[PDB]
């Protein structure tokens, strides 16, 4: 396979190098996957991937000059499940009309880029589970309500570590199926609101480690099964197990926490084929308990 | 499994002399068991790993000049132990394609 | 010491007689070196190494019911893809 200026291989095209400044127009509708790394991209244009109805994967890699995504860029596929932004150090906005209708969606990667805020998603409405991965975006602080509504008919798991938060609205979460929520390594964030779980369902994982935050909210844990708050040194003080029902493992900062969660505590049938809390740093060394 | 201490040359690129230097160093390469999950339980075990540095170390190598701009230093990271882990997405760029380590934007090998 | 090809296996919890579960499941090819100077003008944060990884995952499958009621996948085709879960 041949296309004017991108390497092309089995409906795979890479658009590649210096050479690459504009998405070609010439691209053939039956592509599988379309990848755009190392290119002298300023802009992708509005409905660029509009009528690859074939196409399910998407690579937007390595762009040190691409500044905004267009609306209705992300239309008119219903075959994509997978979206790569990754390594935008210039990209600071995407158009909250960027991301269409896409059915069959299950993964958007969204990483290493400038993004001064989260994608606009209400429009996705996906099928599929999906797994919106957020990294390393620095310029995220704020996690706005209804954020991730509209995403999903199934459950999510929303990985939004390694950023920039400081801010989390009441309802932020509202009208999604949480799975599970990482919201570590986000330094600034100093606190949970009691309406940040409001109408959603979970989550199921939760994972607070190396943040400010000083406590957990009085609901929306009646679901948690997994609590991460490694070096999360300002919370001190955790719900009782009354509250925490579901909880059967966490990995934690305090000893004293794992030792309130031990000597406290079937269906029909490595694997866990259906006891008590899996509880970490657990020493005897020093106790007190 | 296959994880283990490969041979590899990289590419130290002098962006103002309009040149690459060829340094043969030792990093990861090789296979790894994956399992996709059949059940789909939030609380599932969702874990894949990859073929990586299990420890490092920063090598210093003296980068050529040209004319107007003089010798430099440039400090790369070497492999040391290799394991099927984790992909530490702290100090690795955790992906499915990179540029290559071989990879210069003024020529080839 | 080698390591088997990404390929459908039965799974042996959900599997059955006459009605097997079929898992992907073996190995991909997975790559760590240095970060190319290139790459490391396009990345807001720096990260100096790079790890190049594909995972064994299904290419397609198709939603069973089993054991009275568990909605599990019986995988039809498998490839190594894309990896979501290996980062930290
Ligand atoms: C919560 O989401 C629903 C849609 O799922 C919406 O109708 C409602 O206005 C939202 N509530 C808040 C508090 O924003
Ligand atoms: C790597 O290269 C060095 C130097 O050429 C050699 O001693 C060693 O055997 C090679 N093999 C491996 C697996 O490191
Ligand atoms: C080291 O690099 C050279 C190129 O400079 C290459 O030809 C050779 O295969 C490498 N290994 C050894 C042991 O010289
Ligand atoms: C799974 O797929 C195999 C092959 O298509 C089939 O023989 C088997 O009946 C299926 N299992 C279930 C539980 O439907
Ligand atoms: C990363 O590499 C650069 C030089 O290439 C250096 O400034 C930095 O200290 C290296 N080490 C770490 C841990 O980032």
């Amino acid at each position: 396979c041949h296309h004017r200026i991108c390497h092309c291989s089995n409906r795979v095209f890479l658009c590649q190098e210096s050479k690459v400044t504009e998405i070609p127009s010439d691209l053939p509708r039956n592509a599988i996957e379309l990848r755009f790394v190392l290119t002298k991209l300023r802009v992708i244009q509005k409905g660029a991937f509009s009528g690859f109805g074939d196409l399910e994967k998407i690579e937007i890699s390595q762009n040190d000059v691409l500044e905004v995504i267009e609306a209705d860029v992300f239309s008119n596929l219903p075959k994509l499940h997978e979206i790569r932004i990754e390594k935008a150090n210039n990209l600071l906005y995407i158009n909250p009309e960027a991301f269409q209708n896409l059915p069959n969606l299950q993964y958007l990667l969204i990483s290493n880029t400038g993004i001064k805020h989260l994608p606009d998603v209400h429009k996705i409405h996906s099928l599929q589970k999906v797994l919106l991965d957020i990294q390393d975006n620095i310029n995220i602080h704020t996690i706005e309500r209804n954020s991730f509504v509209g995403l999903s008919f199934e459950s999510v798991i929303l990985w939004l570590n390694k950023n920039g938060i400081q801010e989390i609205h009441n309802s932020a979460f509202n009208g999604t199926q949480l799975d599970e929520l990482n919201l570590s390594d986000n330094n600034n964030l100093e606190e949970l609101p009691n309406d940040v779980f409001h109408g959603a369902s979970g989550p199921v994982i939760l994972d607070i480690s190396r943040t400010r935050i000083h406590s957990l909210p009085s609901y929306g844990l009646e679901n948690l099964k997994k609590l991460r708050a490694r070096s999360t040194y300002n919370l001190k003080k955790l719900p009782t197990l009354e509250k925490l029902v579901a909880l059967m493992e966490a990995s934690l900062t305090y000893p004293s926490h794992c030792c309130a969660f031990a000597n406290w505590r079937i269906c029909n049938k490595d694997y866990d084929l259906c006891v008590d809390v899996t509880c970490s740093p657990k020493p005897d060394a020093f106790n007190p308990c | 499994n296959s994880c283990e201490l490969t041979n590899i040359t990289i590419a130290i690129e002098k962006e103002e002399c309009r040149f690459c230097i060829s340094i043969n160093t030792t990093w990861c390469a090789g296979y790894c068991y994956t399992r996709d999950l059949v059940y789909k339980d939030p609380a599932r075990p969702k874990i894949q790993k990859t073929c990586t540095f299990k420890e490092l170390v920063y090598e210093t190598v003296r980068v050529p000049g040209c004319a107007h701009h003089a010798d430099s230093l440039y400090t790369y990271p070497v492999a040391t132990q290799c394991h099927c882990g984790k992909c530490d997405s702290d100090s690795t760029d955790c992906t499915v394609r990179g540029l290559g380590p071989s990879y210069c934007s003024f020529g080839e090998m | 010491q080698d390591c088997p090809e990404c390929t459908l296996q039965e799974n042996p919890l959900f599997s059955q007689p006459g009605a097997p579960i079929l898992q992907c499941m073996g190995c991909c090819f997975s790559r760590a070196y240095p970060t190319p100077l290139r790459s490391k003008k396009t990345m807001l944060v720096q990260k100096n190494v790079t790890s190049e990884s594909t995972c064994c995952v299904a290419k397609s499958y198709n939603r069973v019911t089993v054991m009275g009621g568990f909605k599990v996948e019986n995988h039809t085709a498998c490839h190594c893809s894309t990896c979501y879960y290996h980062k930290s």
